[PDB]
RNA sequence: GGUUGCGGCCAUAUCUACCAGAAAGCACCGUUUCCCGUCCGAUCAACUGUAGUUAAGCUGGUAAGAGCCUGACCGAGUAGUGUAGUGGGUGACCAUACGCGAAACUCAGGUGCUGCAAUCU
RNA sequence: GCCCUGAAAAUGGAUGGCGCUCAAGCGUGUUACCUAUACUCUACCGUCAGGGUUGAUAUGAUGCCCUGACGAGUAGGCAGG
RNA sequence: AAAUAUGUAAGAAGUCCUUGUUACUUAAUUGAACGUGGACAUUUGAAUGAAGAGCUUUUAGUGGGCCAUUUUUGGUAAGCAGAACUGGCGAUGCGGGAUGAACCGAACGUAGAGUUAAGGUGCCGGAAUACACGCUCAUCAGACACCACAAAAGGUGUUAG
RNA sequence: GGAAUACUGCCAGCUGGGACUGAGGACUGCGACGUAAGUCAAGGAUGCUGGCAUAAUGGUUAUAUGCCGCCCGUCUUGAAA
């Protein structure tokens, strides 16, 4: 907070870290699903309507 | 929990520990006419950053 | 509903008791799940599994198997298992001592190791002197050994074996068995 | 793309050894979330500079809030829009207290009439028209006479209960 | 009558029901159309590296 | 009737570069190949001999022979539902040393270097590769840079 | 730094025109008994390094030079395109969302680098 | 843009029907509300998996007990009845 | 000269040092292959997942397909013929599109309570004759993806430009 | 110049109404509050009161009422045809 009143107080703009951490709900149930974001979609674990898990945000994420 | 909000060494393996989370549906509604279009174009599915909160918080 | 991964309700492909019905193996069951369940001990929970076998995953241990094992270094003096029943071979002349737990022994290999100052137990025998199966060399017979298998690939260039019911020339010896009789295999 | 806040959306390329400390750029625009509003920042600014935001970074986003949101006032709206055979520039006017609500009648006031969505329009400048006969469109130059005063003819009282013992009256 | 004359349709679907594997591998593998001068010294290289460590038990 | 030659649809496969034609230098003809090589394969249409099959066009494999002439690769290819090993008799005019592999060596050559300095210094090494991470939190400033603001711009046909 | 022999990458090296080139080298060049090849000692072969010459080759320099190379927030985040929608539109076709992204064009810089061995005011 | 002309087919008829005109029509926006065999929590059946347990101790050891997950189906395969 | 697709690699079957074998190869104990002996295990060499991985034998049915988005060939075209990737129908009910194989939503043991999807909320019909700004008057209005069609051309109707 | 308020978010802040469920069956666990003895909302409901006798209630059946339901078998890409 106090690094962004600081920053505008001498005449710059704090610009915040990226965020490392998202959580991801799936919403889409399970036909009709290409296969590569099935496969993705897997691979988080969301294999399942309204089921949701944390990802790590990282380029390769 | 603080191994997962600041991210760190183990959230690997503290993560993978965690089973999926089992949410509802929204209590509440989702908010828009269809949920298959883009956050940014009326509604659901991408990053819609921290508006997560107030959606997941429905479901939980 | 489910994007499963895995095929549901699958089954452990894995035998779970004899599928025999000799009570007397029922019981050498009894015993030995009792065994490898209350130890560690690994040579309980590998003879256990082991008596659930079929005939065919069974075949015999011979007498000339268990002395040329013998001759392991550090080993002469160990008391060789064999989870399925011991035969005898007349190649080996010196036979040494030792004793032997099996589930049956023929006629001869019971003379043979008995003539040579040795003994035959039986597993539940076995089972007492080592609870946690000290001392023990476990020794399995040749599975691939079998006349089944020998017709198992059986396909151009395989080199496996055909079923035939009776061999000669005149057998599937001529078109595709040479060159010159078109090709080969 | 529905109620309307106004954001100021600063933005620049990334930093290159080369050039550490690029120019920094700046939009007004009119969503409804910020989400929306750094997106629509991208847009525009992929048109006018030769970048993505994959290769670059928003610096800041902030809320403009009305200045005096009490007082009534003439705007000048300048617009590009698609229609669906060509495309077009326009100017309109439009009364009101502030900018983000002029901005939402003329998102529906396009809808209205050319039938344009809100995707097919660029919001060019918008502006309160200082002294008052530089409005041109009369549509409001109609509202800014003297002890301006109408009646409204014709009330509809809304009803309560479906039926009423007696026969209803449009007097205001 | 005429009838439908070729597709590729639901063959990988069949393909990767229990299938692609990989092509299975092992240290030591085929010596398959390696050069048969080479072998043949191969064949006597290891021979003799073989004596030689039995010479060193004694 | 249809016709599935061997060279077929190799018209621009087999090409040569524009303004590459012509004798094909020696430097092809001095790299040296051993076994476990991991080569590339790209066909050289002006030497026809030693070619592979246009199939291995594109494709990378291991040494498993190497003769007066030519390496023997193996490829593993897919036919139906499993990969079948392929055994290919190509001349070197066709045949390349894969980078991507020399980084690997290059790398490994480093985490050996990297793990020394940090025994001979008792401390933590952190050898494996990181992705490429969001980002941390910067202050950009406006001492000479005051944010010029830019706006959408009219129609206009240019024709 | 010159020069030569063997090269690497194979135009930043090629093309056109004009000059310039110490020293060494290379070259042109002199000769035809001999091995040798020609319709022709021109090429090829041998001989002298002696009679000559930098004219040429070769090396550099010039040129709003042709070509070729390099760059660029030059055009253009355009063209094309992966993914999305019960988006627009009679349709042809088009806009938007998350992404990838050129060619030509324009301008700017450049015009061989280099290894081994030998040799030179 | 909307509306009008351009706009002709055979039983009597179809924005699904009624009917609707500052709509119950067209464009756009804001909220609330209705509802699948889907999602969340729980009981029960079964299937599959992991575990405990006849140590001297009445009545099933292919048993008793604890835990998790899952359940569409032609042609066809096997199993328990 | 893309995009989408596509090959390979990211280590213990590794890295390093020492020096053994041979009839191959080198001018050459030079190389080449395969070894002995010694050293190096915290992240041992990116991510994420793993409902376990590996493996054998044997046999049923099937061997007419069709549909949708996109790419695409023949044809004026076709609810026509014919390919590409994927997802579907076939084999599959459930909720929505009145209706309907194929669209949308979502896949199914017997049930209770909650919440929703796609689609709806004047009345038939469960649910605001809700809120808001315009637009439109048709002696042939119009009313929702797949979809049950409309075009060139015109209008001093009316709106905004 | 000093405030208020909106908007947004947080509280391991305090509370009212309504609905469905009550699986298990000695004890063993993790806690909570207590100075303590003890108490508890802490590994799944108890307490208090009342109703029922040719009856309260439950099963079957017939009929009516609301919604929904085409003829099976078969060959077929497609059958109520
Ligand atoms: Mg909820
Ligand atoms: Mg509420
Ligand atoms: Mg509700
Ligand atoms: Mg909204
Ligand atoms: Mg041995
Ligand atoms: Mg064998
Ligand atoms: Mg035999
Ligand atoms: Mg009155
Ligand atoms: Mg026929
Ligand atoms: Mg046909
Ligand atoms: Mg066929
Ligand atoms: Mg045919
Ligand atoms: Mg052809
Ligand atoms: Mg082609
Ligand atoms: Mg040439
Ligand atoms: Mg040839
Ligand atoms: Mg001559
Ligand atoms: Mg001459
Ligand atoms: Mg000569
Ligand atoms: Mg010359
Ligand atoms: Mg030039
Ligand atoms: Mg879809
Ligand atoms: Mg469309
Ligand atoms: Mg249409
Ligand atoms: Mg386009
Ligand atoms: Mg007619
Ligand atoms: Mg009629
Ligand atoms: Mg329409
Ligand atoms: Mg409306
Ligand atoms: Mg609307
Ligand atoms: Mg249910
Ligand atoms: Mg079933
Ligand atoms: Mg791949
Ligand atoms: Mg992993
Ligand atoms: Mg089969
Ligand atoms: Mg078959
Ligand atoms: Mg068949
Ligand atoms: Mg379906
Ligand atoms: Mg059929
Ligand atoms: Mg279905
Ligand atoms: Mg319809
Ligand atoms: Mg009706
Ligand atoms: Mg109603
Ligand atoms: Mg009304
Ligand atoms: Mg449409
Ligand atoms: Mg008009
Ligand atoms: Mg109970
Ligand atoms: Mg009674
Ligand atoms: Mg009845
Ligand atoms: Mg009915
Ligand atoms: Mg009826
Ligand atoms: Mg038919
Ligand atoms: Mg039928």
């Amino acid at each position: 907070i106090q690094a962004k009143r600081d920053a505008k107080a001498a005449g710059s703009y704090y610009v915040e870290a990226q965020h490392k951490l998202v959580f991801v709900v799936r919403i889409k149930g399970i036909n009709k699903i290409p296969p590569k974001p099935r496969k993705v979609l897997q691979l988080l674990r969301l294999t399942r309507i309204n089921s949701g898990t944390f990802v790590k945000v990282t380029k390769a994420t | 929990i603080h191994e997962i909000i600041t991210v760190g060494p183990h959230f690997k393996q503290a993560n993978n520990f965690l089973w999926p989370f089992k949410l509802s549906n929204p209590s509440g509604g989702w908010g828009v006419p269809r949920k298959f279009k883009h956050f940014i174009q009326g509604g659901s599915f991408g990053n819609r950053e921290e508006f997560i909160n107030k959606l997941v918080k429905s479901m939980n | 509903g489910i994007d499963h991964t895995s095929k549901q309700h699958k089954r452990s492909g894995h035998r779970t008791a004899p599928k025999s019905d000799n009570v007397y193996l029922k019981l050498l069951v009894k015993l030995y799940t009792f065994l490898a369940r209350r130890t560690d001990a690994p040579f309980n929970k590998v003879v256990l599994k082991a008596l659930f076998l079929s005939k065919i995953n069974r075949p015999p241990v011979s007498v000339s198997r268990i002395a040329r094992a013998l001759k392991q270094e550090g080993a002469a003096n160990k008391t060789v298992v064999v989870v399925g029943t011991v035969t005898d071979d007349a190649r080996i002349f010196e036979f040494p001592k030792t004793t032997v737990a099996a589930l049956r022994f023929t006629a001869g290999a019971r003379a043979k190791i008995v003539k040579a100052g040795g003994e035959c137990i039986t597993l539940d025998q076995l089972a007492v002197r080592a609870p946690k199966g000290q001392n023990t060399l476990i020794l399995r017979g040749p599975r691939n050994s079998r006349e089944a298998v020998r017709h198992f690939g059986m396909g151009p260039h395989k080199g496996k074996a055909p079923r035939i019911l009776s061999t000669g020339r005149k057998f599937e010896r001529a078109r595709g068995r040479r060159r010159s009789k078109g090709f080969k295999v | 793309m529905a109620h309307f806040k106004e954001y100021q959306v600063i933005g620049r390329r990334l930093p290159t050894e080369s050039v550490p400390e690029p120019k920094l750029f700046r939009m007004r625009i009119f969503a409804s979330n910020e989400v929306i509003a750094k997106s629509r920042y991208w847009y525009f600014l992929q048109k006018l500079h030769k970048v993505k935001k994959a290769s670059g970074e928003i610096v800041s986003i902030n809320q403009i809030n009305e200045a005096h949101p009490t007082k009534v006032k003439n705007f000048g709206v300048w617009v590009r829009y698609d229609s669906r055979s060509g495309t077009h520039n326009m100017y309109k006017e439009i009364r009101d207290v502030s900018r983000v609500a002029a901005v939402e009648t003329l998102y529906q006031d396009m809808a209205a009439r050319h039938r344009a969505r809100f995707r097919s329009i660029h919001i060019l400048k918008v502006a309160e028209i200082e002294k008052t006969a530089d409005v041109k469109r009369q549509y409001v130059k109609q509202f800014l006479t003297k002890d301006l005063k109408f009646p409204l003819p014709h009330r509809v009282q809304k009803s309560t209960k479906t039926f009423s013992y007696k026969r209803p009256s449009t007097f205001y | 009558a005429k009838s439908k004359n070729h597709t590729a349709h639901n063959q990988t679907r069949k393909a990767h029901r229990n299938g692609i594997k990989k092509p299975k591998t092992y240290k030591y593998p085929s010596l398959k159309g390696v050069d048969p001068k080479f072998r043949r010294n191969h064949k006597h290289a290891l021979h003799g590296t073989a004596k030689a460590l039995a010479a060193a038990k004694k | 009737g249809k016709s599935h030659g061997y060279r077929s649809r190799t018209r621009y496969m087999f090409q040569r570069d524009f303004r590459k034609h012509g004798a094909v230098h020696l430097s092809t003809y001095l790299k040296v190949y051993k076994v476990g090589d991991i080569v590339d394969i790209k066909a050289n249409g002006s030497i026809q001999k030693g070619m592979p099959h246009k199939f291995y066009q594109g494709k990378t494999g291991v040494v498993y022979n190497v003769t007066k002439s030519s390496v023997g690769v193996i490829i593993n290819k897919m036919v139906g539902n499993r990969y079948l090993e392929k055994r290919l008799n190509l001349r070197v005019e066709h045949i390349k040393h894969s980078k991507c592999r020399q980084e690997f060596l290059e790398r490994v050559k480093a985490n050996a270097a990297k793990r020394a300095e940090a025994k001979a210094q008792g401390v933590a090494v952190q050898l494996k590769r990181q992705p490429a991470q969001p980002r941390e939190s910067r202050i950009v400033s406006t001492e000479g840079n005051v944010p010029q603001t830019l706006a959408p711009v009219p129609y206009e046909t240019f024709i």
